[PDB]
């Protein structure tokens, strides 16, 4: 017989208390911080 | 503007025209942190 | 940048019934940086 169980002997774990799984999430971004003036680097542009 | 745990200021008996107040006198202020701007003041808010 | 809303109260003596003081808290503090956070250009506290 011990034979005939030992063939039949394999193991596997398995967690306690089962995953929490979720769904995706939006992932929305909003806008953060200050903006100051920022004036024009060249400066007045030529006529015409 | 200043952010503190407690204070308030009585001074009881006297007979000047100040006896109380919701508030203190600058050199009563131990300053032990310094937040810049609104924007860093912003910031510590959201690190959790 | 904090604009003050001064008050005076004046102290008759009989102190029977206490005055109603306007006190800011933390909690308020972080309420307003909370209804602010997305603001660009910094908001004004209105510091009682």
């Amino acid at each position: 017989f011990s034979e005939l169980r030992n063939f039949f002997t394999g193991d596997v774990v398995i967690r306690d208390d089962p995953f929490d799984v979720w769904d995706g999430v939006k992932a929305t971004y909003i806008p953060i911080g200050v903006h100051g003036v920022r004036l024009d680097p060249n400066g007045d542009q030529p006529p015409l | 503007f200043y952010i503190v745990k407690n204070s308030g200021f009585v001074d009881r008996g006297s007979t000047g025209p100040v006896i109380a107040s919701s508030s203190v006198y600058e050199n009563v202020l131990k300053v032990v942190h310094t937040i810049a701007d609104f924007d860093a003041a912003n910031a510590l808010r959201l690190q959790r | 940048r904090a604009k003050f809303d001064l008050q005076f109260i004046t102290e008759e003596g009989g102190y029977s019934k206490p005055p109603n003081v306007k006190k800011l808290m933390f909690s308020d503090f972080l309420s307003f940086l909370d209804s602010h956070k997305s603001d660009y250009r910094p908001p004004l506290l209105t510091v009682p």
